């Protein structure tokens, strides 16, 4: 049980430096200028909504 | 056993202590020689007994 | 396996409607932070002591409030938090998860867990500043907390809601009384009935991460973490993190106390939360009073200790029981500190260094401990048979320094004398070795009515354990009388008597 809960642990922080190699992926994109677009929309629902 | 999801032992060691479920018997093997042990110790008793009983009275 | 990045999309979805409805009536810039306390611009709807959230991830409490600004003290160290950043504000006085669902787990101030070991099944928030229970839902104590120590049960006794210190020393036998305790709860907490379990709560303040370490470990050695709840406030972390702790602590006492449960809390140790006091009270130009605490510390051990008392069948007879942990600097009672837990507790465990370096361990000095609703509360069947005992070592005192001239003296003091140094040594424990009530009677009860006389001193110890098993062999049926009825009859007490002289006979 307590390698089992070792293991565990080992894939987590195999998917936590998985994660930064995801911000390594994301970074490069033009979601940085798409992504402007859905802000956009989401302040249209947010503000009127109100 | 629900605890491991990767269980693949607890079935083998569980048939294992089920092999090792007659597990080793006892000894009152002491039949012959354990009532000659008090055989004696009653022999010595009785004559004790019997001869303070006679030496209280005389 | 993905199981985990499953839960936590689930938390994805979570902050993804949550920054659907993000209007936060509150931000505003951080103008300034210095000694490390932030004052921030804007925010003209905050409430006093509410919990902020600035843009680095360190919450924050804010506790004073000004017009013009508002001043926030941090809950970490102040690296993260920088000039000119952006403050939300949660929206909440500040609060901590309570529920059954931390029986196991180690988590700090703000209820965040740091086993390892998942999310706190959180059965719901509580607030740290909680007006105590008033003067009416009170009852007076009824009931004993067994310690499993020999000389705590004896001369000391702890009541279910009987706020009790446990004073001493550096590196005296400080926290083994209350690891003890924790440790003797397991008679219980194994068991079934509710009102006698007693769920314990320590609470490290101040103290190194490996001493939590080794302490979470020794609690799953002896399966103590079935029912403990371990709120670590070590001291890497910052001073309003330890100033917090255990407040929140307090408020996970109280979720057990209000619903009908028992629970025993351990506050180890604060006189290093009134070094975390004087340190935020100390950053904000507030001037210090007698030896540098600041002027209300007496009011925040107050406001701590007076979360825990024994509720009446009003409120469902639950209760809370405390024992703050006070290190003074060399066998002092008389600094400023340390004469203000002992004027709010219902007595003290004076653990002095001297005997503990004589290796009488746990060396409570008895003519100095004394508790004060003790006495209502103890197990009836060793206040039947120690009322003696108390004024016997109070007897054995008054001869401590009469005999240190080594004159030729009476009958009368030697035998005073051998039997009280029978009785000195026979208060002595190993680590880990809580003897139930069920045991701690016939052994005191030996040491009372003279039968130890004839036995060297050194023989005592393993006197213990030969009595000890002498009993658990042949007279088990003594030991389940003391047990149930928890009281000794005139026929349990000549029984009692017989098996003592017998063993006492060879
Ligand atoms: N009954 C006992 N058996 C064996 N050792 C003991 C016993 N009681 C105390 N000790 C020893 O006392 C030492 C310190 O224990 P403890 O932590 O209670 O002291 P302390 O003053 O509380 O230290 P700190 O204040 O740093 O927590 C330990 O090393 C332990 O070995």
């Amino acid at each position: 049980v307590r390698y089992e809960a070792s293991l565990r642990q080992l894939e987590q922080r195999q998917l936590a430096k998985s994660v930064i190699s995801r911000v390594q992926s994301e970074l490069g994109n033009p979601k940085f200028q798409e992504k402007v677009l859905q802000q956009s929309i989401s302040e249209i629902e947010q503000l009127l909504s109100k | 056993r629900s605890v491991l999801k990767n269980t693949s032992v607890i079935d083998k060691i569980e048939s294992y202590v089920k092999q090792y479920k007659p597990v080793k018997i006892d000894a009152s093997k002491q039949l012959q020689v354990i009532e000659s042990f008090e055989k004696h110790a009653m022999t010595n008793a009785k004559e004790t007994e019997s001869l303070v009983s006679k030496e209280l009275k005389d | 396996k993905a199981q985990p990045t499953e839960v936590s999309s689930i938390l994805e979805e979570r902050i993804k409607g949550v920054s659907d409805e993000a209007n936060l009536n509150e931000t505003g810039r951080v103008l300034a932070v210095g000694d490390g306390i932030a004052r921030v611009f804007g925010l003209n709807n905050i409430q006093a002591e509410e919990l902020v959230e600035f843009s680095s991830g360190v919450k924050g409490m804010a506790l004073n409030l000004e017009p013009g600004q508002v001043g926030i003290v941090l809950f970490g160290s102040d690296r993260l938090v920088k000039e000119g950043e952006l403050v939300k504000r949660t929206g909440n006085i500040v609060d901590v998860p309570v529920g059954p669902g931390l029986l196991g787990r180690v988590v700090d101030a703000l209820g965040n867990p740091i086993d390892g070991k998942g999310p706190i099944d959180a059965a719901g928030r509580s607030r740290a500043q909680v007006k105590a229970p008033g003067i009416l839902p009170r009852r007076s104590v009824h009931e004993p907390v067994q310690t499993g120590l020999k000389a705590v049960d004896a001369l000391v006794p702890i009541g279910r809601g009987q706020r009790e210190l446990i004073i001493g020393d550096r590196q005296t036998g400080k926290t083994a009384v209350a690891l003890d305790t924790i440790l003797n709860q397991k008679r219980w907490n194994n068991g079934s009935d509710e009102s006698k379990k007693l769920y314990c709560v320590y609470v490290a303040v101040g103290q190194k991460r490996s001493t939590v370490a080794q302490l979470v470990q020794t609690l799953e050695q002896h399966d103590a973490m079935k029912y403990s709840i371990i709120v670590a406030a070590t001291a890497s972390e910052a001073a309003p993190l330890q100033y917090l702790a255990p407040f929140t602590a307090a408020s996970i006492g109280e979720w057990f106390r209000d619903n009908g449960k028992h629970a025993l809390i351990v506050y180890d140790d604060l006189s290093k939360q009134a070094v975390a006091y004087r340190q935020l009270s100390l950053l904000l130009r507030r001037p210090p009073g007698r030896e540098a605490y600041p002027g209300d510390v007496f009011y925040l051990h107050s406001r701590l200790l007076e979360r825990a008392a024994k509720l009446s069948e009003k409120e469902g007879s639950g209760s809370l029981t405390a024992l703050p942990v006070i290190e003074t600097q060399g066998g002092d009672v008389s600094a400023y500190i340390p004469t203000n837990v002992i004027s709010i507790t219902d007595g003290q465990i004076f653990l002095e260094a001297e005997l503990f370096y004589k290796g009488i361990r746990p060396a409570i000095n008895v003519g100095l401990s004394v508790s004060r609703v003790g006495s209502a509360a103890q197990v009836k069947a060793l206040k039947q048979v120690a009322g003696s005992l108390k004024l016997f070592l109070a007897q054995y005192r008054e001869v401590a320094a009469f005999a240190q001239f080594g004159s030729d003296l009476d009958a009368s003091t030697k035998q005073t004398l051998v039997r009280g140094e029978r009785l000195t040594q026979l208060l002595k424990q190993n680590q880990y070795s809580p003897l139930a009530t069920e045991e701690q009677v016939p052994l005191i009860y030996a040491g009372v009515n003279g039968h130890l006389d004839g036995i060297e001193l050194s023989r005592i110890g393993e006197f213990e354990s030969s009595f000890l098993s002498y009993l658990k062999s042949n007279h088990n049926e003594l030991l389940t009388e003391i047990r149930e009825k928890g009281e000794l009859s005139k026929e349990l007490l000549a029984s009692l008597k017989s098996a003592t002289e017998s063993f006492v006979a060879t």
